[PDB]
């Protein structure tokens, strides 16, 4: 241990020799985080690998014996640091990262076990917040000896020694300190590699500050250690214990959130409000893909800005944002369009049930078949809360929960009184229905109403519905055709966007962080006579709904169809990031759902 | 209209104030210079210890045909007895040449040639000295009252930079409680 | 006066009951309110209100976060406490009513609430994480100059 | 008279200065020979510059050292007079209000620099013509005055005596208010007692308490 | 109701600091609100025709009721109360103006400040008027010294003393004083600092 203490040595040497011209960045770091209370430092192992190659050699070797220690160390260097002395001074956490090089999870099996292995994976599910000991100490249930233990990381029973037997301890609950365990459950990416199976997901765990780091369904990056415990031949469940977690570009995002700020941000994020363009080339950040379709092309952004959400007192308030119908023949592009949606959301779910890919489209409540007790098992809905709303299939969707989307939607919430449980949980999510209209064109020489199940309220429940038709028409076609081949080889149209990415065009994973920014602020609002506007406009939408229903028609438009067509206002004023709307701002918003008048016209 | 800063002066600046303190050079040169504030000299003795202004020598030193001396005061086995005496105060911050903190950066960046061992050396001793320093600054931060300030012996890059939250605050302080009356 | 935060800080409204009928509604058509009807005010009227009447035009009950809850509920923890959800406008404003009012122990406290604020807030000169969002806006402001001073000096310290 | 006395105190002026609560008095006795001083050798060095093209059918050093030296000197005033610039336009009414009055010292040529005068007063002209225009028509008529009321209030401000700021106390000792133990000085606080003082020692407080001290030139800043 | 209109106002005004304050700087005022103060002017227009009608009322039926002694007390306040609002306003939309003159003119040969200040039209034309009339006044400073000064320059200090500027795609030269330094794209030199501060600020020169 002594051994152990040159080694201790060894760090403390490490942090307050090295230098990258001139200050000592991890130096600066513990001074920096202590007044945080951060109590942890994030360290290159570059820095490390150019400082002396030894330690990493043995480092890298038995890390298990040897991470501890140089937190023992750098728990003291705050000791020299922190304060002078001649408390209480909490044991450090570290947590490292490394550019390394990157494994695949199927090819993971023993070989490298105990030792670091970064990768990516992504997370499914949040184990609940979990404490461990830190320090504990006991008196002796018979001859009454004083023990005190230091509980380290990284099992280990109580220790018996001074009938006295066998071990007669039990923990002074009073006096002993604590720390969180996550307990992450994460998964393989989707794209590699499932051969022909099914996605692994192996178990690893956080602890204190790097607890809560990350949002449940997000990608994200762990480097941690493989190893594995018992856990009722051998036969031990493997796991892999945690340091140091980096966020998937970003992600940041979580909670209220970031920025951060990085000034340029701002700047450019309100040069984008003085492009005129801006509003479009938004439309022309959405489909590298789609050319044409511009209509829904537009439709799309303002959702993801999210719309008016107003909460005036009492209780009532009104959602955002909308919803949105991409029903119409096949060759829409409505799910290669779908799947562009989901990627732009900074946090969403991609639905085609029935419900995503094996989820309840609403959390189902099931009981664990091991100390019974019923808990909620989460859901798509639920778990794309402030985030986008994919669906397909929306022909097939349950019925049941048809109605908690017929719900959600709305009051943005889903209630359970289920089983025991009454607590009433936020979906705020903004829903966008992609499903394929009964018949395909065969609806449009009929009703074309009822095309959604039995009822036609569920268009009311949506808002910006779209009835997407191409006809098979001359030379729009054969520039989109000639725009196709261009698209597969050589990316001949995917070159072509990229100087109009240093002419014009958005980086679109940049909209992502447009997105997540301009959502943050304060909801827009529109000055009042826009909204008469939109009073003379709908009396004449109405009117002509019922002149137009002269003929017996039946259907559509209702009262939170002209609120719908409200909260586009405020969506695409969004983009502007200005608290006003202007007159004709707010009208391409109603040029924008006329189409859909007409989709009623039809 | 200055905007910037206002009050306090920037680093930036304060390092033109401590520019124009006087140190010892060892010329390679053996007119006039006339200038304004320089007095010397007739052409002054190579290889010997000579007195003028910080800037000039920087100037001069980087045509080489001069050599900055270490200051006196800064050696590692001073820095030592000085951080001892810092830890064996921890009320009072001890003695410093005052201009020091500028001093190290502005010697380094150049003058580091004339040196014996500063490299990996003293920046450390006086990242840490520094640090126990900043530590007596900021624990010093809690007998923060209206109105009185005994900083004592404190640099001015050390003072200057923190310059803006003792003075605003402090005013806020002063105001409201002479203000009860 | 001529900082915005000078005619922004008169822009909170105080509970306050005159002590007159008043003709002439200051607001509809009363056209007098009678003695003792409760209204929220704004300082910049007010203030003056209780210097002429030698009874004043107005009674003026305590501000509500004034109240015994909030001048301990800082007395606890003032680290904690979000200074931004109160009002946000109370050092700025507090200072107006403590002298205005003239009170003398609440302000003994709040110079307190101000320098544990400060203790904290310049544990922050080094380069947020929940506390950036709830500080007061002069608590806001403290920190731009404090910490820009900072800013500016590490960027000179290297390079 | 020493011309590094000269700039001294130059610096004395411009430190203390942009440190400065408000507005001090406009050093043109010393400053003037200075103005001077640098047009002086400014035409100097072109000549032994010029001088230097005679030669031409080695020595450059103290060449754009001395050229240097000027920039660098010149530089110096700039931040000085600016600030004071500055401070008249934050303080421009009240340079007014103690104008007008006729107690006791004003701008004369005492305050301000000739410049800073006109400066002064067409930037406050300029500025009525600007505010009159524009919202003052539109003026209804006790609100015809721009100044004090009374309340609240307006400018006035800034005669803040009260401000706090950082100070380092020096003077050529008769070792006159030198009491002990050490060193000088008090003197107390309006509503506290004495602390005190001694040079070594940099103590912060209100200009007010300290102010003769800067005009005494016993504090730095 | 009554006062509050200004307080929209003060608030864009607190929000036009900030676009200043760190900010990164490219000032650009986004415009004098003519249509708001001047709802605020009829209202302190009407606020003293309904006092100077009080001014008539008061001599007749209501014989200086002491309630009647109030609304002098009172409604003269929002008058107070707008003048604060609009002052400020303006002292904050001058103040940041006269700054943007300060820092550039901007400067050689500043030679004019058109185009200078890219609101031209957006900033309200009594601040326009005020502004170049004001800068008029700043070549007064210029008058003045006799330095030479190069305020307007020369705000940070020197060092040390040659440095290596390269050119952005400008050209130049308009080297004509002193001496002709022939600005190409992509064109880098080694120069002391004194020719640096012009085209440093000109936009023309860049690395420091
Ligand atoms: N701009 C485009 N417009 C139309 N088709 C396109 C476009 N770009 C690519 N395509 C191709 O045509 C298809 C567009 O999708 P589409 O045929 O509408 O199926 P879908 O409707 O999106 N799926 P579904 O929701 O089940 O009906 C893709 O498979 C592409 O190969």
């Amino acid at each position: 241990d002594d051994d152990n203490t040159e080694i201790i040595k060894s760090f403390k040497n490490f942090i307050l020799e090295f230098r990258l011209d001139s200050q000592f960045i991890y130096r600066d770091q513990l001074r920096n985080n202590i007044l945080v209370k951060n109590y942890s430092l994030t360290v290159n192992m570059e820095h490390l690998i150019g400082y002396n190659e030894d330690i990493y050699k043995k480092l890298s070797d038995e890390p298990s014996d040897i991470i501890p220690l140089f937190e023992t160390a750098i728990t003291q260097v705050a000791k020299r640091i922190s304060i002078l002395s001649r408390n209480s001074l909490p044991t450090f956490q570290l947590i490292l990262n490394s550019n390394a090089n990157q494994i695949p999870l199927r090819d993971l099996d023993s070989e490298h076990v105990s030792k670091i292995v970064r990768l990516s994976g992504i997370i499914i599910s949040t184990s609940v917040l979990s404490s461990r000991a830190t320090y504990l100490s006991i008196m002796c249930r018979n001859c009454r000896h004083t023990t005190s233990i230091t509980i380290n990381n990284f099992t280990v029973s109580l220790p018996r020694s001074c009938n006295c037997g066998p071990d007669p301890y039990i923990i002074i609950h009073e006096s002993s300190k604590f720390i969180d365990q996550q307990f992450l459950k994460l998964q393989e990416i989707p794209e590699l590699v499932p051969v022909g199976e099914m996605p692994r997901n192996l178990t690893m765990t956080c602890d204190r500050y790097l607890t809560n780091k990350v949002i449940p369904g997000t990608r994200v990056t762990i480097v941690g250690i493989y190893s594995i415990y018992n856990s009722k031949v051998a036969i031990r469940t493997p796991y892999i214990k945690i340091l140091g977690i980096q966020s998937d570009v970003e992600t940041s995002s979580i909670w209220n959130s970031v920025t951060m700020f990085t000034e340029e941000e701002e700047e450019e994020f309100l040069q984008l409000s003085r492009n005129p363009k801006l509003y479009e080339i938004l439309t022309n950040s959405i489909a590298p893909s789609i050319f044409g379709n511009e209509d829904i092309k537009k439709a799309i952004v303002c959702l993801l800005m999210g719309g008016s959400k107003k909460i005036l007192p009492d209780g009532m308030r009104l959602r955002g944002d909308i919803n949105v119908l991409l029903l119409g023949d096949p060759g829409t592009a409505k799910s290669q369009l779908l799947k562009f949606v989901e990627k732009v959301s900074p946090i969403a779910v991609y639905t085609s049930g029935k419900g995503s890919s094996a989820a309840g489209l609403t959390a189902s409540v099931q009981r664990d078949p091991m100390t019974r007790e019923f808990y909620l098992e989460g859901g798509a809905m639920v778990l794309a809360d402030g985030g986008v709303v994919c669906i397909d299939e929306f022909d097939k969707m349950r019925d049941e929960d048809r109605v908690a989307i017929h719900e959600a939607m709305e009051q943005q919430t889903i209630s359970i009184a289920k089983a025991g449980i009454t607590t009433v949980l936020n979906s705020r999510t903004s829903v966008l229905a992609a499903a394929n209209p009964i018949y395909g064109r065969y609806d449009d020489l009929k009703s074309p109403g009822d095309n959604i199940d039995f009822q036609t309220t569920i268009l009311s429940r949506f808002d910006m519905i779209f009835i997407v038709k191409d006809d098979h028409n001359e030379e729009r076609d054969i520039s989109i055709a000639n725009h196709v081949i261009n698209i597969h080889t050589g990316n001949a149209n995917a070159m072509q966007n990229q100087q109009e990415e240093n002419g014009s065009e958005i980086s679109i994973e940049k909209m992502k962080r447009y997105i997540t920014y301009c959502r943050l602020k304060c909801a827009p609002r529109l000055s009042p006579q826009a909204a008469e506007k939109l009073s003379s406009n709908f009396v004449t939408i109405r009117k002509q709904l019922l002149i137009n229903e002269l003929e017996s028609t039946e259907r559509p438009i209702t009262i939170r169809q002209l609120e719908a067509i409200i909260r586009i206002t405020e969506s695409l004023a969004k983009l502007e990031l200005s608290p006003i709307a202007q007159e004709r701002h707010v009208d391409e918003a109603i040029r924008l759902f006329q189409a859909s008048t007409m989709d009623a016209a039809s | 209209l200055p905007a910037h800063l206002q009050q306090t002066f920037s680093p930036e600046e304060i390092q033109f104030i401590v520019e124009n303190e006087p140190i010892k050079i060892f010329p390679r040169i053996t007119w006039q210079l006339i200038t304004t504030d320089d007095k010397a000299l007739n052409n002054m003795v190579a290889m010997r210890s000579t007195e003028v202004v910080l800037w000039i020598a920087l100037l001069l030193k980087q045509q080489s045909k001069c050599s900055i001396v270490a200051p006196q005061w800064l050696t590692t086995k001073e820095l030592d007895r000085k951080i001892q005496y810092e830890k064996t105060h921890p009320d009072r911050f001890s003695e410093l040449p005052w201009n020091w903190l500028v001093l190290a950066r502005i010697l380094f960046n150049k003058a580091k040639d004339d040196f014996h061992d500063p490299i990996h050396e003293l920046r450390g001793k006086i990242q840490d000295l520094r640090e126990i320093r900043q530590i007596k600054v900021l624990k010093g931060l809690k007998y923060l009252n209206e109105s009185h300030l005994q900083l004592d012996n404190l640099s001015l890059l050390e003072i200057n930079e923190l310059r803006p939250f003792i003075t605003e605050i402090m005013d806020k302080l002063r105001e409201i409680h002479t203000a009860s009356l | 006066y001529y900082d915005i935060d000078d005619v922004l800080a008169d822009g909170t409204e105080f509970p306050c009951k005159f002590q007159y009928d008043i003709p002439g509604l200051g607001y509809n058509p009363g056209r007098p309110i009678t003695k003792n009807t409760k209204l929220s005010l704004p300082l910049w009227l007010a203030r003056i209100l209780a210097i002429v009447g030698p009874v004043p035009f107005v009674e003026l009950l305590p501000p509500d976060m004034f109240s015994t809850k909030v001048m301990n509920a800082i007395k606890t923890d003032p680290v904690a406490l979000d200074l931004h959800s109160i009002n946000s406008h109370f050092f700025s404003l507090a200072i107006k009513w403590i002298m205005l009012f003239s009170e003398k122990e609440l302000a003994n406290v709040v110079s307190e609430l101000l320098l544990q604020r400060a203790q904290e807030l310049n544990h922050h000169a080094s380069s947020t994480s929940t506390f950036l969002l709830k500080l007061e806006e002069m608590e806001k402001e403290i920190y731009k100059k404090s910490h820009e001073s900072y800013k500016d000096t590490k960027r000179w310290m290297f390079k | 008279v020493s011309p590094q006395q000269d700039f001294s105190d130059l610096m004395k002026s411009w430190k203390n200065e942009r440190c400065s609560p408000e507005l001090l008095p406009y050093p043109h006795q010393l400053m003037k020979r200075l103005l001077n001083r640098i047009s002086m050798q400014s035409q100097l060095i072109e000549n032994i510059s010029m001088g230097f093209l005679d030669m031409q059918n080695e020595s450059k050093l103290p060449l754009l050292c001395m050229e240097t030296e000027l920039e660098r000197l010149k530089f110096v005033i700039r931040s000085y007079i600016r600030c004071r610039l500055s401070k008249i336009d934050k303080f421009s009414l009240y340079l007014r209000q103690l104008n007008e009055d006729e107690n006791s010292l004003i701008s004369l040529t005492d305050l301000l620099s000739k410049d800073e005068i006109k400066y002064h007063d067409t930037h406050s002209l300029i500025w009525l013509k600007l505010v009159n225009d524009s919202i003052l028509k539109y003026m209804p008529e006790e609100l015809q005055a721009i100044n004090d009321t009374e309340g609240s209030v307006n400018m006035i401000d800034e005669p803040d005596w009260n401000k706090f700021v950082f100070i380092h106390v020096n003077g050529p000792p008769d070792g006159e208010n030198e009491f002990g133990k050490p060193c000088y000085t008090v003197t107390i606080p309006d509503l506290k007692e004495e602390v005190e003082l001694t040079i070594g020692s940099i103590y912060v407080m209100r200009y007010e308490v300290i102010r003769d001290l800067l005009r005494d030139d016993k504090v730095a800043l | 109701m009554y006062g509050d209109l200004g307080n929209k106002l003060v608030l864009e005004a607190k929000r036009t600091k900030q676009l200043y304050a760190r900010s990164n700087q490219d000032v650009n005022l986004p415009m004098y609100h003519e249509d708001i103060i001047r709802n605020i002017l009829k209202e302190v227009s009407n606020l003293r025709k309904n006092t100077e009608y009080l001014k008539e009322q008061q001599q007749l039926g209501m014989l200086d009721d002491k309630v009647a002694k109030c609304q002098y007390f009172v409604t003269l306040l929002c008058m107070e109360r707008n003048k604060r609002c609009l002052l400020a306003y303006q002292r904050l939309r001058t103040d940041i103006l006269d700054s943007m003159a300060w820092n550039n003119n901007g400067l050689d040969l500043m030679s004019s400040i058109t185009f200078s200040q890219q609101d031209t039209n957006n900033l309200s034309h009594q601040e326009q008027e005020y502004l170049k009339e004001y800068c008029d006044l700043i070549t007064d400073l210029k008058s003045g010294d006799l330095v030479d000064i190069d305020l307007s320059g020369s705000l940070v200090p020197p060092s040390d003393v040659f440095i290596d500027v390269r050119v952005l795609k400008d050209a130049g030269e308009i080297q004509t004083e002193y001496g002709v330094f022939n600005l190409i794209k992509d064109s880098q030199f080694f120069v002391r600092q004194s020719d640096v501060e012009r085209l440093i600020q000109q936009g023309y020169l860049q690395k420091i």
